[PDB]
């Protein structure tokens, strides 16, 4: 029941600094060190350093020597890391782990707080539906599709007909262009199914506070 | 530092199989060698610690092996649960130190993709763009190429590619291709048209559709 609550997701400028938070529960917090660990898809997992909760003392991956600061507030059981100075190679999931010992494992890990470092603004996607060329389908299944086009931050959530309709069902992963995101899905159904019964793109971008409900329409 | 090296990166296996994923340190670091799990929702968890001992809660048929700089993590019967990622750590000298990650994924027979094409939507077309949209849906091996043409021409650039993760209930993958045009270009051309390419044909699959027939 060791539990590592991290704070939330953060969306930061190029040059400036962010403070993430890691609280610790389910066990005496001052016999375990708290480390932090960031994993990129460009260099995997890095451990970055490890704090002592008593007395605050502080070791450091060199390779994280002036990019972090590692603090504690032991009456709350809570641990600290800044990063400053930030860039795109600082975008990463930072995760908070504990050990009793750097020889022994990092057995528990925090859930991860994901830092996006952009000068891009956030933004709403557009969401264009897919039908089918006006001439389709041609078989037993029919093809329909959203596109989601324009927005940052990540992350969205897409679903098809609020989720009731999940099977056969392709949401490829975000891509950057003119550096705004653009997602796509495709959902398969048989073609007694569409355009008989309704299918809606469902779409929602937490950043921007934005939901777009998008019905998949045959073309004039 | 001490270099952790996990030479395969992705490792295909079936579902009931043996499977060992390699470890190799850059110097001796006894048995100070860690296991950690790691899925698409972002859980890290501790499998094996210290070479060989199971952490709390994991499954018996997780067993590690290994010492000075060669390790190995192993699954005796692979269940489609631990289609994860797994992650070799070091603890022997500072900086601690990680693997660069073993993927594994599940073997299935081959599977030509389902390739559908999708013009610009009129929305899209009133706001003043164009996005021309290909799936190559449920196929598998993962390798595959895209092609686009426009009235004949090879067009690359403009086009972005992405892919699905193994779908996790019928083994395949899929991609989409969406070829991104100004509003006035792709209405100063007529024939658009994307080709899939894949081991289980020596004929491209080809979609096609005239702007506005």
């Amino acid at each position: 029941e060791v539990q590592l609550q991290q704070s939330g997701p953060e969306l930061v400028k190029p040059g400036a600094s962010v403070k993430i938070s890691c609280k610790a529960s389910g066990y005496t917090f001052t016999d375990y060190y708290m480390n932090w660990v960031k994993l990129s898809h460009g260099k995997s997992l890095e451990w970055i350093g490890d704090i002592v909760p008593n007395n605050g003392d502080t070791t450091y991956n060199q390779n994280f020597r002036g990019k972090a600061t590692l603090t504690v507030d032991k009456s709350s059981s809570t641990a600290y890391m800044e990063l400053r100075s930030l860039t795109s190679e600082d975008s990463a999931v930072y995760y908070c782990a504990r050990f009793s010992n750097y020889v022994y494992p990092f057995d528990y890990w925090g859930q991860g707080t994901t830092l996006t470092v952009s000068s891009a603004k956030t933004t709403a996607p557009s969401v264009y539906p897919l039908a089918p060329v006006c001439g389709d389908t041609t078989g037993s299944s029919v093809t329909l599709g959203c596109l989601v086009k324009g927005y940052f931050p990540e992350p969205v959530t897409l679903t098809w007909n609020s989720g009731s309709l999940s099977s056969g069902v392709h949401t490829f992963p975000a891509i950057l262009q003119s550096d705004l995101y653009t997602l796509s899905s495709s959902v398969t159904v048989t073609s007694s199914t569409w355009p008989s019964q309704s299918i809606t793109c469902n779409v929602a971008h937490p950043a921007s506070s934005t939901k777009v409900d998008k019905k998949i329409e045959p073309r004039a | 530092d001490i270099q952790m090296t996990q030479t395969t990166s992705s490792l295909s296996a079936s579902l009931g199989d043996r499977v060992t994923i390699s470890c190799r340190a850059s110097q001796d670091i006894s048995n100070f060698l860690n296991w950690y799990q790691q899925k698409p929702d972002g859980t890290v968890k501790l499998l094996i610690y210290y070479t060989s001992r199971l952490h709390s809660g994991v499954p018996s048929r997780f067993s590690g092996s290994g010492s000075g700089t060669d390790f190995s993590l192993t699954i005796s019967k692979l269940e489609q649960e631990d289609i994860a990622t797994y992650f070799c750590q070091q603890g022997n000298t500072l900086p601690l130190t990680f693997g660069a990650g073993t993927k594994l994924e599940l073997k299935r027979a081959e599977a030509a993709p389902t390739v559908s094409i999708f013009p610009p939507s009129s929305e899209q077309l009133t706001s003043g763009g164009a996005s021309v949209v290909c799936f190559l849906n449920n196929f598998y091996p993962k390798d595959i190429n895209v092609k686009w043409k426009i009235d004949g021409s090879e067009r690359q650039n403009g086009v972005l590619n992405s892919w699905t993760d193994q779908d996790s209930k019928d083994s395949t993958y899929s991609m989409s291709s969406t070829l991104t045009l100004t509003k006035d270009e792709y209405e100063r051309h007529n024939s658009y048209t994307c080709e899939a390419t894949h081991k289980t044909s020596t004929s491209p699959i080809v979609k096609s559709f005239n702007r506005n027939e």
